[PDB]
């Protein structure tokens, strides 16, 4: 066990991204339709995964944030930067008594390095590939993107590898198929996907 | 007029005139003149000897009360020359500087060193808006227990210089040069030698002769593990010799 | 491990220890100093942990360098060992360097001990680490109070000596820092009884056997 | 006014508008001309050095022209004194963005982090307002290689060609009118560079004891910035000798 | 209002465009000691004119040509106070240096941090700059060199200059005598005749003191070693 | 509810107030543990001329007290040319102090009981270790307040204040009494008074004696 | 460097001597306990890109202190001709992990440079928080030091040929892996040059 | 461990003093010198724990060389030993051990305070502390009468302070005596090499 | 002119081309439009004896506070602005306060002149805050070092007197102290003597009309400054009264 599920498919430019609704405390979803995805911007999304309190609190700090970036240079803020730039954010939180841990997805078309996308680790450790998952789910959705794809396989079969990875977050962890939020994200911006 | 010039900011707030010393720091040297403590010390090899008036204006002052040799270490001593408001200040002020080094350092100081240190203190206060230069000259004495007696003399503003053997003053240049012709034809010394020197060098400068409970002697011996003042006993006795000496 | 011994004789202090620098048991180095060089006339003998013994070193090394060269006169032991103490008590503790402290001042040569908060004091033979008291045997043996520099030096090839052939954490060389009235010798193998990095043959592997996929080279 | 109200900056103008700035672009005039081109595989900084003298001791190459970051090189025209504090800032926020953001820093991103130091000493603290202009030069792979203009003031601009000093109302007119874009390269910008610097200079001979010499050339996709010693510097001045020998009797 | 006001302070700028205050500085070195720095290209050369007549100055502890560090030493000109910080100040700054790198601090490097710091006095108002005008000289990398700081806050490098007294005419000698790649021996020569020009009442039995930089490491020099080359040339 | 694992003790502190004048006996002995390092000690302090301070249990956390009470009375004298200080102001400021450094867990409790008239009443204090102040007609703190406290309220019961005699019967009779309960302490006491001039009290000296109950 | 904490990062580091070059030899791998999400990571790092220092603990403080020992490198570079010694270098870092006196950090400082001034290869480790060692061998250094340094001492004399010291170090952690689970995927290795860093990249599990 | 003890004259007074701090078994250093000085018109003695002992004693030379700076030449042991004492009870938990202060303030000329490591100053005629003193605790008030004369105190400590080694287990080593009076601080030996122990039982 | 009220005294950030800025020499000044306070030193104490200007008779005690009780030893008796005479009389007591803290014993007044003193001057060196202008006195009775009784003047000097009177009669007044004797003699004998003085010096161009106060801190008083008995005041002035005519 690390934290609740989160399963995350990149085609090879588009990311295809999930995490439950299911915000709960004490033993009850308190929200259960709300996304815990975070619009940072347009052309950056940030997708923050990990406990109740550390979600909401370090993305909407990084989106106020953003936003200043974004001025101060009038330029969208770079991809590559960004992928450092949340590895060192990270480790800077992670000491305060209340404890800050993210397993983040960064997704971004740049103009500059290009598209980004980052796996991004519980030890704090940055590193780009293709293939996500969120919990101790992070070891169960890298594992069928090996196997089944060389990772680069369509959007739509991926979504097919997406409904069986969810079916095992009936069975082996605890999460109920009730409520997901499911966005993928691209150059445009997010798109609302079906709930399962 | 005088030295430097009124115009600009020099005496509202410290920032150099023409001159590139300080309108304060040249109006300094000036303040010795208005104390009219004249002193001069000289260094032996058994003993550093400082000899000063003590200014006692009247015997209704006690004559120990009143004071100008302060111990500022364990042993190293110095006598106070010039402004009076100045030399108190600049007292306590090389007092605290004194102890922190002794523990920080963790023996007992250099008359070298805490000459310098001083000298570096008094740079602050020229610099800062708020304050003004001290005055007043401190003339420090001192065994070395590696080199031997050492006289070290520090300027108003903080100046530093080496000395062997120093006067200080209103006549100044008086003191400093009856003292040069004792520096160059130098005597062997012992207890006796040195303060004798010292004392009669200031005594032709001044051309009065000083009484036996109106001067103040300091001196660090080797015998004394103490700073040590002479008081009337001591030098009533190098007094009477002064006459007879020569 | 890292144990180094110090004696003394009038000119100041001569330092002695065994060669290899150890984590444990087990090398990080087979042969370098125990027995560190601050600045001239001031030297510096360590103990116990050997990573926090050379912090503690080091910044006396540059603290002593400050005082001699603004007072233009020697150093002092006092100066560094009070300097170290008042630090170390603020903090609280956490010193696991025992230094042999031991320079040439102005007036008697001052020969000092730096435990973790430091002690003020005067020794006549300072040994240093968890091996302190199997230092000062042969030092118990062949030295009686103050000698001569010749005398001094055996005292110190002697007490490396007897810890080499009896421990197996006594290995190797022995070095000496003799520093006196104001001179620094630093004679590297005084006696090598054991020799730095032995080799009589080496076993390497043949052309390419290791496993590759990629080669770049960046500039 | 009638007499200003300043004499202090923690005390303000009879106007409320701050004359001690207009003598500043005044100082950057006294000082010696600084321009900077652009190229099309680099960008080359050149500035004359405060010592003309032929002794020089030249373990630095760097007097004026300071190489900052592992991306940026900056320049100054103006007094030498007030650099040394600013370069030495300059270095401690050039690592600080690549800290956090781990990119070749834009040459906007550094000039405005300085430009905030620079205008709370003009309106508070007691200090002096500065008197030199910076020109920094830097690449990044968002619009390419750019020059920036920074004044005392803290006031900036993004520019491709820009010089100040030695008259700097005739200088800037100057260097544009000789610049052209899209068909440079390095040694023809700097060939040019000290036709131009000559020009702007009273000297008509000019050395690299009077210049110091600069090229940032990104090289292998990565930025390296170095200030030129005196013999290859030198080599750049007899190109343009053979020209300015001819306009001369 | 007038122009004493604006001129003079560095609370506010000069509005001539530089700082009539830097020039005044430069007087009071003026008004100093004459010094002397020439890098002859086998060592360094600084050299003083220091008050003895008597020898009134201990010259067992204190002197005029100082060590900061190993290799480097400074002879200056000026105000008194100044210095005495600058000195510490840089000694301590130098010690931080040789505590991390190991090896003393070259005068190149040196000169520009102590900039910095001399520059910040130049900046701050209430605060006066530094009115000494220092010559560093040092061996370092196998090189020796010779720099000069200004009381601006500036750094400047030179193979020869003079200071204190006259300078306009140390100057001038140095450019005339000095060339390029010299032995450290005749650099002496040169030197004591560089202070010779204003000296001011001229040299007793010994009323120079000289310190050299070399391979071996800059020193400070006892009154008899510097009274050996004042006989061959004063 | 507390007391520390004293090291360094007084053990008793009597006093019982009357008519301008109070009686306090202060324990001769100090106890540093087991071991009776220092008979010879008054702990009963002057501050000032109309002031006087008494406490028992740790007389290091005592020793602490007197200079800084020595430091408050100080700053209040110098607004007048001979007004002094009042008890409740003093020893309730303590008071707070004590009451912080009660909830810091390792801590020593010392308990002090003040007399002064600096008002136009005479006024008996307390600082306690857990703190409080209060008036008391007789008075007794630490190892005093735990056994012959209780003695004098039964005495306090029906007569609410005894005369000069009956507290002298009682000083002797519990001088045997704490020697005899209590380890720490002897019987040697001094006999401290503090009036309108300051406080007067020589060095402790013996008194009777009685650890016998091979007669009982 | 500054780094801390031997499990989360997954990091073992040796050095060896060549005989033009000296050559760092180091893992690529990524954990947070031995739970990971990519092949590679960087570790050892190019602060010039032609001396290196490789921090071992965790890569935070390596990217980190690195750009502040840049802050440190062009200052003198600047100030006076010749980029750094190797011997200055080696202290530099020692001095970094050193300030932190009070609960000191625990970082493996591998440094691996040639002295720039005038040529002298050098590689060092340091114990702990630091005390110095020189080594010309080859080393290894990790808080498992045991399983490199068995090996370290096994294939050298003081200075095999330098494709041949390169061929064994790589060698050295591929089966080393094997025999630990702090290591998996790629084995990165810096011959370090004053003109070129010739990187190889050993096979992924 | 040590023992150190002060004694009284009719105006003077007899410290005593022993060197040795014991590491458990292990003796680290015996080689240690406890007796330092502080002034010469007031001097402390050091015993316990050479590095517990060290610090707070230091503290102390830095507060008590601002003291003598302030005053005429001969420094007072009443401001000396009220930081000696305020030391150990706020810093009890980090700084433990007994100082022995001893010798002539400014308003005197027999003063003995000590600060403990419990914290309690009161002058008597004897009082011992630290490690093996405890022992020879009565013993010290007894041996000697109270304010007795120079030579009477000479005997009686140095037998005595041969004594309290001999049967202190961390104790052994040199005990050193010293008999303060005015400027002048005289100190004698009394070996490790020769008993002048006071007899021992079976 | 030795002094110009208008030029060098803008800021006390100044000094004058004598050496001695002219806000010091007016601060002297200060003190002289005041009248006279005067104390005499004993070997057992100090006595001091003040003139209090009056304008009303429904003064009561604690008004003007020209004795100020720095220390349970230390007593002060104060000339000049009583304005100026409270800071002057805090800075005396927060040194003291801090010394009784650490240390622990009496103050040696050798020590606190001097420390005191350079309070004193620091005021006039800042421009933060404006010289003082009252000037005081320390007297003191301790085992430290007897009694003993200094005087500092608003310049920041100090210096040792068995006899000091600071005003505008204290120049008429240090002569007219040497005449008499009170330097071995107690301070009993000394409180008739204090009186006496004041009333004799007593002019009509340098004071005006007055109520006596005088004050204790000596072996009398058991070290502690007190004002002198209203009984014992009365015997004192009615010697001082006879002492004029």
């Amino acid at each position: 066990m690390e934290y609740l599920i989160g399963i995350q498919g990149p085609d090879y430019v588009l990311v295809a991204s999930d995490r439950v609704a299911a915000s709960n405390i004490v033993q009850m979803k308190d929200d259960h339709d709300k996304m815990f995805k975070m619009s940072e911007k347009i052309l950056l999304l940030c997708v923050g995964e990990a406990g109740d309190t550390v979600q909401f609190a370090e993305y909407i700090q990084k989106n106020v944030q953003l936003y200043k970036m974004r001025n101060g240079y009038e330029l969208s803020p770079t991809a590559a930067a960004n992928f450092t730039r949340r590895n060192l954010a990270d480790c800077l939180r992670s000491r305060t008594p209340y404890h800050v841990n993210l397993l983040l997805a960064g997704y971004d078309e740049h103009e500059g390095p290009a598209l980004y996308y980052m796996d991004y680790l519980a030890a704090l450790a940055k590193a780009p590939f293709a293939a996500h998952g969120y919990g101790a789910f992070l070891t169960l959705s890298i594992l069928d993107r090996y196997y089944t794809p060389t990772i680069s396989r369509e959007r739509a079969v991926e979504l097919l590898r997406k409904c069986l990875e969810e079916l095992q977050k009936r069975f082996i962890l605890n999460l109920p198929t009730f409520s997901v939020r499911v966005i993928d994200k691209d150059g445009i911006h997010n798109l609302e996907n079906i709930t399962f | 007029m005088s030295r430097g010039s009124s115009a600009g900011f020099d005496r509202h707030i410290t920032i150099f005139s023409p001159e590139g010393r300080l309108y304060q720091v040249e109006y300094a040297f000036k303040a010795i003149n208005q104390g009219g403590l004249t002193s001069v010390a000289v260094r032996g090899k058994d003993c550093a000897v400082i000899v000063t008036q003590k200014k006692v204006p009247d015997k209704l002052l006690d004559s120990s009360t009143v004071t100008h040799l302060f111990k500022i270490t364990e042993n190293i001593g110095c006598v106070m020359t010039g402004m009076t408001a100045d030399s108190r200040s600049q007292v306590q002020r090389a007092r605290y500087e004194a102890a922190n080094w002794k523990y920080k350092y963790g023996y007992e100081i250099p008359v070298d060193m805490l000459c310098k240190r001083i000298a570096d203190i008094s740079q602050v206060y020229t610099q800062n808006a708020e304050m003004r230069p001290l005055g007043c000259c401190m003339i420090l004495i001192g065994i070395d227990e590696e080199q031997g007696p050492q006289v070290y003399k520090c300027d108003p503003a903080g100046y530093y210089c080496g000395f062997k053997a120093t006067a200080a003053g209103v006549k100044q240049t008086e003191s400093t040069s009856f003292l040069e012709k004792k520096v160059k034809k130098k005597f062997d010394w012992t207890f006796e030698q040195t303060v004798e020197t010292a004392i009669t060098c200031l005594s032709t400068v001044l051309s009065i002769d000083f009484k036996p409970s109106e001067i103040e002697v300091g001196v660090v011996t080797v015998e004394n593990p103490k700073f040590r003042i002479l008081t009337e006993a001591e030098i009533d006795a190098h007094l009477v010799a002064l006459a007879e000496r020569d | 491990t890292t144990i180094a011994g110090v004696v003394y004789k009038d000119g100041i202090v001569l330092g002695a220890d065994t060669r290899a620098t150890e984590g444990m048991v087990v090398a990080d180095k087979n042969c370098s100093k125990i027995h560190f060089i601050s600045p001239n006339i001031y030297c510096c003998g360590a103990g116990t942990a050997a990573d926090t013994d050379m912090t503690t070193q080091l910044i006396s090394s540059n603290l002593e360098l400050h005082s001699l060269t603004t007072g233009r006169l020697p150093r002092v032991v006092t100066a560094n060992r009070m300097l170290k103490q008042m630090l170390f008590r603020y903090q609280g503790y956490i010193g696991a360097a025992l230094v042999l402290g031991g320079v040439d001042v102005t007036g008697p040569h001052l020969y000092s001990i730096y435990p973790h908060g430091s002690t003020d004091k005067l020794p006549y033979v300072t040994m240093g680490s968890g091996s302190l008291a199997a230092m000062a045997v042969f030092e118990d043996k062949f030295r009686p109070d103050m000698e001569e520099e010749e005398a001094k030096k055996l005292v110190s090839e002697a007490i490396a000596a007897g810890i080499f052939n009896d421990l197996g954490s006594g290995s190797n060389i022995d070095l000496c820092v003799i520093s006196k009235s104001k001179l620094d010798f630093l004679r590297p193998y005084s006696v090598p009884n054991k020799k730095g990095t032995r080799f009589g043959r080496y076993r390497c592997e043949k052309g390419t056997t290791a496993v590759l996929t990629e080669k770049v080279t960046p500039l | 006014m009638s007499r200003r109200y300043d004499s202090r900056t923690t005390i303000f103008s009879p106007e409320g508008r701050l004359y001690q700035v207009e003598y500043a672009m005044e100082a950057i005039g006294h000082a010696g001309t600084c321009l900077g081109i652009l190229a099309n595989d680099g960008v080359l900084l050149a500035a004359e050095r405060r010592n003309i003298h032929k002794l020089l001791d030249e373990v630095f190459f760097s007097e004026k022209i300071y190489k900052l970051n592992e991306d940026m090189a900056c320049s100054v025209a103006g007094i030498t004194s007030d650099a040394n504090v600013l370069t030495n800032e300059l270095r401690l926020i050039a690592q600080r963005y690549l800290l956090q953001y781990q990119e070749p820093i834009p040459c906007e991103q550094l000039v405005t982090a300085l430009c905030d130091i620079k205008q709370a000493y003009t309106q508070f603290g007691g200090k002096r307002p500065f008197g030199v202009s910076l020109l920094y030069i830097g690449w990044d792979k968002h619009y390419g290689f750019q020059l920036y203009q920074s004044d005392p003031s803290g006031n900036y601009g993004g520019w491709k060609a820009t010089c100040i000093g030695n008259n700097s109302a005739a200088a800037v007119s100057m260097l544009k009118q000789d610049y052209k874009e899209g068909e440079m390269t390095l040694k023809s910008a700097l060939a040019l560079a000290v036709k131009v610097l000559n020009k702007t200079m009273d000297v008509s001979k000019l050395s690299a004891e009077k210049v110091e010499i600069a090229t940032l050339t990104r090289e292998n996709g990565k930025t390296v910035i170095r200030v030129l010693k005196q013999k290859e510097v030198e080599q750049l001045i007899k190109k343009h000798e053979e020209e300015e020998a001819k306009a001369e009797r | 209002m007038a122009e004493r006001g604006y001129s003079f302070s560095l609370t506010t700028f000069s509005p001539s465009g530089k700082l009539v205050q830097i020039e005044y500085a430069l007087a009071a070195v003026a008004g100093g000691a004459p010094s002397v720095g020439i890098k002859a290209a086998n060592g360094v050369v600084l050299a003083t004119e220091k008050k003895q007549k008597s020898i009134l100055y201990d010259e067992r502890s204190v002197h005029k040509v100082e060590p900061i560090t190993k290799h480097i030493g400074l002879v200056y000109s000026g105000m008194g106070p100044d210095y005495r910080v600058l000195v510490h100040r840089a000694r301590k700054l130098a010690q931080q240096y040789y505590l991390v790198y190991q090896e003393p601090i070259p005068t190149a490097q040196l000169v520009q941090r102590v900039a910095s710091v001399m520059q910040e006095y130049t900046q701050s108002g209430g605060v006066r700059p530094f009115g000494v005008s220092l010559l560093i000289c040092g061996w370092n990398e196998g090189r020796p060199y010779l720099f000069q700081s200004d009381p601006s806050g500036a750094y400047f490098a030179w193979k020869a200059t003079a200071m204190g007294k006259n300078y306009v005419n140390g100057k001038t000698f140095l450019e005339k005598r000095y060339n390029e790649d010299l032995e450290l021996e005749d650099a002496i020569h040169t030197a004591i005749l560089t202070l010779k020009e204003s000296f001011e009442g001229q040299m007793t039995e010994d009323n120079i003191e000289v310190g050299i930089c070399n391979e071996a490491g800059f020193r400070r020099l006892t009154p008899t070693e510097v009274r050996d080359y004042l006989a061959a040339i004063a | 509810t507390q007391n520390p694992m004293v090291t360094g003790t007084s053990v008793l502190g009597v006093k019982f107030d009357c008519g301008v004048v109070i009686a306090a006996d202060m324990l001769g002995s100090y106890g540093s543990l087991a071991r009776f390092r220092n008979i010879s000690r008054i702990m009963r302090v002057n501050d000032s001329t109309m002031l006087g301070a008494s406490g028992d249990y740790a007389d290091f956390q005592y020793l602490k007290q007197v200079l800084g009470q020595m430091v408050i009375d100080e700053e209040l004298f110098g607004d007048g040319h001979s007004y002094s200080p009042r008890a409740i102001h003093s020893w309730l400021t303590r008071a707070m102090y004590s009451r912080r450094s009660k909830m810091n867990p390792l801590w020593n409790t010392k308990v002090i009981g003040g007399y002064a008239g600096g008002e136009s009443f005479l006024g008996y204090v307390d600082m306690l270790g857990v703190a409080y102040e209060a008036p008391s007609l007789a008075t007794g703190y630490g190892a005093y307040l735990a056994q012959p406290l209780l003695r004098e309220v039964l005495e306090k019961q029906p007569v609410l204040s005894q005369t000069e005699a009956r507290e002298l019967v009682e000083r002797c009779m519990r001088v045997l009494y704490y020697r005899d309960a209590r380890s720490y302490n002897r019987f040697q006491v001094a006999t401290v008074t503090e009036k309108g001039v300051e406080i007067e009290g020589p060095l402790s000296a013996q008194t009777n004696w009685d650890i016998a109950h091979m007669i009982s | 460097m500054s780094v801390m904490s031997y499990n989360g990062g997954a990091v073992m580091a040796m050095k060896g001597k060549n005989c033009v070059a000296i050559a760092a030899d180091r893992r690529f791998g990524i954990q947070a306990q031995m739970v990971t999400t990519d092949f590679q990571k960087i570790f050892p790092m190019g602060d010039r890109l032609y001396i290196g220092l490789a921090g071992l603990a965790t890569d935070v403080q390596t990217v980190a202190q690195r750009l502040k020992f840049r802050l440190n490198l062009y200052e003198l570079k600047e100030g006076r001709q010749i980029k750094p010694y190797t011997l200055m270098s080696m202290v530099a870092n020692l001095l970094y992990e050193k300030r932190f006196g009070p609960y000191y950090t625990e970082p493996v400082i591998a440094g691996l440079d040639p002295k720039t001034f005038k040529p002298f290869i050098c590689s060092l480790d340091l114990i702990g928080c630091p005390m110095v060692t020189d080594d010309f061998v080859v080393s290894g250094t990790c808080s498992e030091q045991m399983y490199g340094m068995c090996e370290s001492l096994w294939e050298p004399n003081m200075d095999p040929e330098h494709l041949f010291e390169t061929i064994s170090q790589a060698m050295l952690n591929a089966v080393d892996r094997d025999a630990v689970s702090g290591m998996g995927v790629i084995v990165h290795i810096i011959e370090k040059d004053k003109i070129t860093t010739r990187t190889l990249k050993a096979r992924m599990d | 461990t040590t023992i150190m003890a002060v004694q009284f004259d009719g105006g003077v007074v007899l410290g005593a003093d022993s060197r040795t701090t014991t590491g458990s078994y292990i003796a680290n250093r015996v080689t240690d010198k406890l007796t330092p000085i502080h002034d010469h018109i007031f001097c402390c003695r050091s015993g316990s724990a050479a590095d517990t002992q060290a610090v707070a004693d230091a503290v102390t030379y830095q507060l008590g060389f601002h003291s003598i700076e302030l005053n005429e030449p001969p420094l007072v042991h009443t401001a000396a030993s009220l930081f000696k004492e305020m030391c150990y009870r706020y810093r009890e938990d980090l700084m433990a051990g007994i100082i022995i202060a001893g010798w002539d303030p400014q308003e005197g000329g027999q003063v003995y305070s000590v600060p403990m490591g419990g914290m309690m100053v009161r002058q008597s005629f004897a009082i011992g502390g630290s490690g093996s003193s405890y022992i020879y605790g009565y013993v010290d008030a007894t041996y000697r009468e109270g304010m007795t004369k120079d030579e009477c105190l000479q005997f009686t400590a140095n037998a005595l302070a041969l004594a309290m080694e001999r049967d202190g287990s961390s104790g052994g080593v040199i005990r050193l005596a010293a008999i303060q009076q005015s400027g002048v601080e005289r100190q004698v030996l009394l070996g490790d090499q020769i008993p002048k122990v006071t007899i021992s039982t079976l | 002119m030795s002094s110009i009220g208008t030029g060098y005294d803008l800021s006390a950030s100044t000094f004058s081309p004598d050496g001695r800025v002219f806000q010091v020499e007016y601060a002297m000044k200060a003190v002289e439009n005041s009248s006279t306070a005067i104390g005499i030193r004993c070997k057992d104490g100090v006595v001091f004896g003040v003139e209090k200007l009056v304008l009303s008779k429904l003064y009561e005690e604690g008004s003007n506070k020209r004795l100020f009780n720095v220390d349970r030893h230390v007593g002060m008796a104060v000339a000049g602005l009583l304005a100026d005479a409270r800071s002057l009389a805090d800075i005396a007591r927060e040194e003291a306060s801090n010394f009784r803290s650490n240390f622990g014993y009496n103050i040696p007044l050798k020590h606190l002149a001097d420390r005191v003193a350079m309070y004193v001057h620091a005021y006039t060196l800042y421009s933060a805050v404006r010289p003082f202008g009252c000037s005081f006195m320390l007297g003191s009775y301790s085992v430290n070092d007897g009694a003993q009784l200094y005087m500092i003047d608003p310049s920041g000097v100090s210096y040792g007197y068995w006899g000091c009177a600071i005003g505008k009669a204290r120049q008429a007044a240090k002569t007219e102290i040497e005449k008499l004797q009170m330097k071995e003699m107690t301070c009993r004998d000394v409180v008739k003597e204090v009186a006496k003085i004041i009333y004799i010096v007593h002019d009509e161009v340098k004071d005006k009309a007055f109520e006596l106060e005088l004050s204790w801190v000596g072996e009398l008083t058991k070290g502690r400054h007190e004002i002198v008995p209203k009984d014992v005041r009365e015997e004192a002035e009615k010697y001082a009264k006879e002492s004029l005519k």
